[PDB]
């Protein structure tokens, strides 16, 4: 199918950038003193 | 700790780092402007302002530079089609460079203000607590805004010391940057009168200067200071967001309806010029004037500027696009090459027939031809078995006047029908569809994209206003209501006045 | 906190946090300007909307 | 000159001022007649 | 619709998430029960919309 | 404007140019008009950046060993242009004692076609000229 | 490429379901 | 430098991670068809 | 230029994935009890 | 798109230089 050639990187960064933001924040919460 | 959606509240009591964050936001925005201009210069084709102007090419910041007088490139071209021009430093490239340098300097200032946040200037001299005197800051900044507004109007727009602004004829054929004198009568409030833009900046600027001085010199009334929580910087965020969503709705409106500050040679024509056949009427007027003066039909139509014919084409209507149909208008119908000329359809009796034009609402539209009184005379049928008006039955032909096909007549029904299909879009053009691998599907112009983003952001900023206005007026209960909330204050009959314990 | 040359010059501009005029102060005058401004916005809206039509004011591209 | 629609604009302006003025005049009068009672 | 006009529903046959579907079983079948073992082959079962019936009956 | 570079072989090679009849003396009214040859801007040995040429070089795109050749024929098969140019010389000054004349010229000719790879452009050249005439 | 992308996102969601159920923060009475 | 007293730690608990990843992934599943177009 | 259509996403993920791994590790080190 | 990519990576490297010099872990004698 003749899809948009930027659709793949658009979708990839749409997932990765905010997901990574959340993972950074989660992991540094877990490493805080308990 | 702080939830993720509150991380930036660490700035509320830290004026120095708030300034640093504002410097960084400013650096990012100025860096975007410079980057965007460079990307547009790397992709813009300046070779044809008639059939390939900036608004066919997806240019978004180029029209804003042109609106205020930046029209030339260091490489020698200008957006009105000139060669061998010298723009001086303030070419499109020089503007872009200036924004990149500004971005770097703001970045460095942000670093300084983040490190050296603890300035004595930011402390209340009595309490030693961080404190901004927002009422007086408002006066200082309003005065500055008024001076800058006034100077923009009195020096830049007038050409007294500056280039002026983009102005054009009513059909967008001969636009250029010109000095503009202020209009001091009631036509200054006509959105289509550029002199009113000049008068506005002179008059509003002076008013801003006067009101700025008032706000530097006169303290807020105690009753307004308390009611609007003028010690709380979040009240400024609330009312500033409100002013900004008002301004955003205004620029969305003037972009969609058109005004002296949204000219069609920079942003493309409006949808309403198609709705009202604005360009078709002027084309017909010129042709009829040529005929009355003794021109032949070929001469009358050959006198129509291709730029004028091109506005009378629905592929330039900004209400023909799609939300995910990305890129320049040229990616759809193609890069316009030439006007084919005006198609005149006739039936076998020789009556002139007119193709019914497509309204903007319709993604697709049938081919129906009427005589001058609107009586249907031919069409392209769907079902054939009871067809009465087919081009074959009615002997429909098409002759072209002006443009590439001037003097030519077609009688082959498939060829005549193909031209009739194009005539529902208005005037007919030849397009290069190969250079960009154009897909034949209409896209909107910068006029459409600007209007969409700013109406959307405006509506979203209404929520921001509501949210921060609430945070301001309800700061005392941000973490919850009083754990010892008097049930008599919320039950009925205890207090004469709701929520006032002094009322029994 | 850190004093600077520039900070000492600007100090009086950020020294009156919390200072107010008594009572209602200039609120009445402010209300008059607000009302005038509401009428101004209504005028320019109705001109643009063709609800208010003025001699010599043709709201169109044609005759700018 | 005063066009018909400018005359109409003035009629609408006056009409709105009358509605607001009568409304507030009535509310202010009622609020003065029927005051809340507070302990001294 | 049982008129030998097959509708493509799957991703690999040209659909995206918005257009894709498991397509209802053939109008020629009507309300007849069409398990895998009523077909002469999986290829027949697939052409006639066998997956739809297996899925909706197990789902319900 | 915009950066496009136009190479040309500015030339009057094999010029033959004639005056009006009855030039019993050359004066500031004498004019010359004539035609000249414009040979290819590069001569036959010139090799393109992939080593292809006319009288030397490769005859194919050797970095695309199995590409189809018809689409590259215009780049692969070098051609040598030979066209005509025109010039007018307007005498503006004459030293009758020394046989020296000077004036302005205008010439028209085609630009470089890169050995057939693209269409040439039309060029107009204006400038000044000098000539010394002597009996032979 | 598009099919791979759609199935990839779907597969990540199914994996997320698994962690969200079996590796949730356990509810604790305090 | 003397420390900034306005700094605060930031947190994202595990449930919020799961909720956020679900939002992102489902938004991606939704908009990806339109990005490919 | 006719570049490989996957060159962009290859380069983006090549940068993003290992950079994100490092950023996660660094931030959760900073957040540990000092 | 290629040029953007090359310049982007380069610009990130220059930024990294800035942080690595001016926002380094300060060397401390103990
Ligand atoms: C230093 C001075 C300076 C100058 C001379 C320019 C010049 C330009 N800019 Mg740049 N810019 C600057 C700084 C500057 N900029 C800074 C600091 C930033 C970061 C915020 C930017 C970010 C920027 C962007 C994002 C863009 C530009 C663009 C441009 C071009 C068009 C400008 C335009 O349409 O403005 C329009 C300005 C307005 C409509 C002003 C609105 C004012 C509001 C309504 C005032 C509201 C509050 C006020 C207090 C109310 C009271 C008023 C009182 C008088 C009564 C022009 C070349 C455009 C461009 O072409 O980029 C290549 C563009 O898109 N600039
Ligand atoms: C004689 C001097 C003079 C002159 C000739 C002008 C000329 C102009 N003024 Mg200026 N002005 C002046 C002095 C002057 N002004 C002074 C002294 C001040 C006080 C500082 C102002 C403050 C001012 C403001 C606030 C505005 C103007 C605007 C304008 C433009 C009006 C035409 C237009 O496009 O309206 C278009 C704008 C409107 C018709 C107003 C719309 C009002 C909306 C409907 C209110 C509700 C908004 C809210 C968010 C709800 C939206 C809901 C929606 C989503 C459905 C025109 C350039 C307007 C402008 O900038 O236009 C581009 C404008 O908004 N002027
Ligand atoms: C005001 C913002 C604005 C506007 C109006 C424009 C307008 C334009 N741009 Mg520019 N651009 C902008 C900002 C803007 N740009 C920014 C910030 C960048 C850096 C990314 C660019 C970089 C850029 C490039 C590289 C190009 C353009 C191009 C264009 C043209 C084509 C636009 C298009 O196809 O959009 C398509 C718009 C969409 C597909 C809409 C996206 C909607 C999103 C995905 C919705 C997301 C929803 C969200 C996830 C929901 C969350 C829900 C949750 C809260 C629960 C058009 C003139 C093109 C052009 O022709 O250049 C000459 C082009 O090549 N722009
Ligand atoms: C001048 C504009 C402006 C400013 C300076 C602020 C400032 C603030 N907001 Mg408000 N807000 C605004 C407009 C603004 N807001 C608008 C338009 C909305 C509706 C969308 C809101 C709705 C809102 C809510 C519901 C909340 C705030 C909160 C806050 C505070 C914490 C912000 C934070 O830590 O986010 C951190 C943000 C992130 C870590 C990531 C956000 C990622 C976004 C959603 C996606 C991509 C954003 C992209 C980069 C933006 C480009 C923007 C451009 C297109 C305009 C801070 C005081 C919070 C608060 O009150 O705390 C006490 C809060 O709960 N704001
Ligand atoms: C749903 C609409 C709505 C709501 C619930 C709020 C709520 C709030 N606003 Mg916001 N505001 C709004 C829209 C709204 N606003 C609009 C459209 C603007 C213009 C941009 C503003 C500008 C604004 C500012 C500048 C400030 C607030 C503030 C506030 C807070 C205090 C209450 C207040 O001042 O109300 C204000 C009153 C109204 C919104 C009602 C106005 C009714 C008008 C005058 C009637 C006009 C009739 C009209 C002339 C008829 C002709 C129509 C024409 C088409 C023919 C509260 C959170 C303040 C705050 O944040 O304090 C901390 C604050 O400083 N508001
Ligand atoms: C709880 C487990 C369960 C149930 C209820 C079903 C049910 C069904 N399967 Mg599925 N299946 C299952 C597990 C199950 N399956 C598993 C684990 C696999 C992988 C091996 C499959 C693989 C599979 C395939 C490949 C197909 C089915 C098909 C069917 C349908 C036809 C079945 C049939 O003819 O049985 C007939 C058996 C009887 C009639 C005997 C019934 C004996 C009981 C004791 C008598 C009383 C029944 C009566 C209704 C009482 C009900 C009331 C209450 C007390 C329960 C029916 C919807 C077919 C289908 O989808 O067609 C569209 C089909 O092609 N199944
Ligand atoms: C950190 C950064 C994060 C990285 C990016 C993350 C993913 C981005 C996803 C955005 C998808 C954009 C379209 C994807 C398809 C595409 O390739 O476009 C590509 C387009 C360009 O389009 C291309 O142009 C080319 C010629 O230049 C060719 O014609 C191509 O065929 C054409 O696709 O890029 C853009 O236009 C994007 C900017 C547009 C901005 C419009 C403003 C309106 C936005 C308002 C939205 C508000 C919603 C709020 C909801 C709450
Ligand atoms: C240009 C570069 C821009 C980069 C931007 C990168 C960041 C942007 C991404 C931000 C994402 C934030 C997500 C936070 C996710 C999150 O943290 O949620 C949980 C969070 C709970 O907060 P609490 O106050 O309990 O605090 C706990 C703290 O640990 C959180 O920090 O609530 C919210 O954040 C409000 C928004 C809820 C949204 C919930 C939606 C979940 C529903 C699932 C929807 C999909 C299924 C639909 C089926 C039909
Ligand atoms: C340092 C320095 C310097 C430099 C600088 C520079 C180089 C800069 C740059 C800058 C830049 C270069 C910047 C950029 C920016 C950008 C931006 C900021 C963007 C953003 C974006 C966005 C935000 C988007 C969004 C979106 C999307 C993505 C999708 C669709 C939708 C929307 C639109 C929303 C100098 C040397 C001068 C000097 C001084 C020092
Ligand atoms: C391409 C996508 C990129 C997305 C990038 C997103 C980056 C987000 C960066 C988050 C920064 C977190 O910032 C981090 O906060 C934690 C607390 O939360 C701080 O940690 C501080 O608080 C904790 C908890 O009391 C103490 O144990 C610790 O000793 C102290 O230093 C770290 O000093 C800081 O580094
Ligand atoms: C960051 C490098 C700055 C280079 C400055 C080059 C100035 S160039 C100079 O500028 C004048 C003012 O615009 C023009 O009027 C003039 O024609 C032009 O030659
Ligand atoms: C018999 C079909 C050919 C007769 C001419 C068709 C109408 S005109 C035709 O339309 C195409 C679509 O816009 C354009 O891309 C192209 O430039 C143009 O030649
Ligand atoms: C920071 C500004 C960098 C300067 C950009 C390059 C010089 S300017 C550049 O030159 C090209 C070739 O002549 C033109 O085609 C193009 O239109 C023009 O923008
Ligand atoms: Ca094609
Ligand atoms: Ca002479």
């Amino acid at each position: 199918m003749e899809v948009n050639q930027l659709g793949l990187i658009a979708t990839a960064l749409f997932v990765l950038v905010p997901s990574v933001f959340l993972i950074i924040l989660y992991v540094q919460t877990e490493s805080q003193q308990k | 700790g702080l939830p993720w959606y509150r991380v930036h509240t660490v700035l509320i009591n830290d004026p120095g780092r708030l300034i640093a964050a504002h410097l960084m936001h400013t650096a990012l925005v100025a860096g975007w402007a410079g980057s965007m201009a460079l990307y547009e210069l790397a992709t813009f084709d300046p070779s044809d302002p008639v059939l390939n102007p900036m608004w066919r090419q997806g240019m978004f910041v180029l029209p804003f530079m042109a609106r205020l007088g930046v029209t030339g490139s260091w490489s020698g071209w200008s957006i009105t089609g000139e060669t061998g021009i010298d723009p001086g430093f303030w070419s499109f490239e020089g503007v872009a460079l200036a924004h990149i340098v500004l971005s770097g300097l703001l970045f460095l200032a942000a670093c300084w203000h983040w490190v050296y946040w603890d300035l004595e200037l930011f402390r209340d001299p009595r309490t030693g607590e961080p404190a901004l005197d927002l009422p007086k800051m408002f006066g200082i900044h309003l005065f500055l805004a008024g001076l800058l507004c006034f100077g923009f109007g009195a020096f830049h727009l007038t050409g007294l010391f500056g280039p002026g602004m983009w102005v054009s004829d009513p059909y967008g054929l001969t636009g250029s940057v010109q000095p503009v004198a202020p209009e001091w009568g009631p036509d200054g409030f006509n959105p289509y009168n550029p002199g009113g833009v000049v008068a506005h900046h002179i008059a509003a600027g002076i008013v801003g200067i006067i009101a700025g001085l008032f706000h530097i010199l006169v303290r807020p009334p105690q009753r307004l200071y308390k009611a609007l929580r003028m010690g709380n910087i979040e009240t400024v965020l609330s009312s500033s967001i409100a002013a900004v969503f008002f301004a955003a709705f205004v620029v969305a409106g003037t972009m969609w309806y058109g005004s002296a500050t949204t000219p069609i040679e920079l942003f493309g024509p409006t949808r309403y010029q198609w709705d009202s056949s604005y360009f078709q009427q002027e084309i017909n007027r010129r042709v009829q004037a040529s005929l009355a003066s003794g021109a032949t039909l070929e001469e009358a139509w050959s006198a129509i500027p291709e730029k004028l014919a091109f506005y009378d084409y629905i592929g330039n209507n900004p209400a023909k696009g799609g939300l995910f149909r990305t890129g320049p208008m040229n990616k759809g119908d193609g890069i316009a090459q030439a006007w084919k000329g005006h198609a005149v359809f006739r039936n076998k009796e020789g009556e002139e027939l007119f193709v019914r034009r497509m309204p903007a609402f319709f993604e697709s539209f049938p081919v129906i031809l009427t005589d001058k009184n609107g009586v249907v005379k031919a069409d392209i049928p769907f079902r054939r078995a009871e067809s009465k008006y087919s081009f074959e039955q009615q002997g429909v032909t098409v002759s072209f006047y002006g443009g590439e096909l001037n003097g030519q007549t077609f009688t082959d029904p498939p060829t005549v029908k193909s031209y009739a299909r194009k005539a529902i879009f208005g005037e007919i053009f030849e397009f290069d569809t190969e250079t960009l691998n154009s897909d034949g599907i209409f896209r909107t112009s910068p006029r459409g994209w600007f209007t969409f983003a700013h109406a959307v952001f405006a509506l979203l900023f209404f929520f921001g206003h509501i949210w921060h206005g609430a945070r301001t007026l309800f700061r005392d209960v941000f973490s919850g209501i009083d754990p010892e909330l008097s049930p008599e204050q919320v039950e009925w009959g205890f207090y004469q006045k709701v929520g006032d314990v002094t009322t029994r | 906190a850190r004093r600077t040359w520039l900070g000492d010059i600007l100090r009086p501009l950020n020294s009156e946090y919390g200072k107010v005029a008594p009572g209602w102060g200039t609120t009445p005058l402010m209300a008059v300007f607000m009302g005038l401004f509401l009428v101004f916005l209504l005028i320019i809206l109705e001109i643009y909307n063709s609800t208010l039509i003025l001699d010599g004011v043709n709201v169109s591209w044609k005759a700018l | 000159t005063i066009t018909p629609s400018l005359k109409g604009f003035f009629i609408g302006l006056l009409s709105g001022a009358v509605v607001l003025g009568l409304t507030f005049a009535v509310l202010i009068a009622i609020s003065q007649i029927d005051k809340v009672q507070r302990s001294l | 619709d049982g008129i030998r006009e097959p509708v493509s529903g799957s991703l690999l046959y040209g659909n995206n998430i918005i257009t894709g579907a498991v397509v209802p079983s053939s109008n020629a079948i009507g309300l007849h029960f069409y398990p895998i073992w009523e077909a002469a082959s999986l290829d027949e079962w697939l052409y006639n919309g066998g997956p739809y019936q297996l899925i909706i009956f197990h789902f319900l | 404007a915009g950066g496009e570079r136009i190479p040309l072989l500015f030339t009057v090679k094999n010029l033959v140019a004639s005056t009006q009849p009855n030039v019993t003396s050359i004066t500031t009214s004498t004019d010359f008009k004539g035609e000249f040859n414009v040979p290819s801007y590069r001569t036959a040995n010139f090799l393109d950046p992939k080593g292809r040429g006319l009288a030397s070089g490769y005859d194919s795109a050797i970095a695309l060993p199995q590409a189809k050749e018809e689409e590259l024929a215009r780049a692969n098969v070098k051609r040598f242009s030979l066209t005509k140019g025109q010039i007018s010389l307007n005498v503006a000054k004459v030293d009758g004692r020394t046989g020296e004349i000077a004036g302005t010229f205008e010439s028209e000719q085609l630009s470089d076609d890169d050995m057939g790879a693209h269409e040439p452009h039309e060029v107009k050249i204006q400038g000044v000229f000098y000539a010394s005439i002597e009996p032979a | 490429m598009e099919t791979i992308t759609y199935v990839f996102i779907f597969a990540c969601i199914i994996a997320l379901f698994f962690f969200a159920i079996f590796f949730r923060e356990p509810p604790r009475i305090t | 430098m003397e420390p900034n007293p306005n700094r605060q730690p930031v947190e994202l608990n595990r449930t919020s991670l799961y909720l956020g990843l679900l939002l992102i992934l489902v938004l991606a599943l939704l908009f990806s068809s339109y990005f490919f177009n």
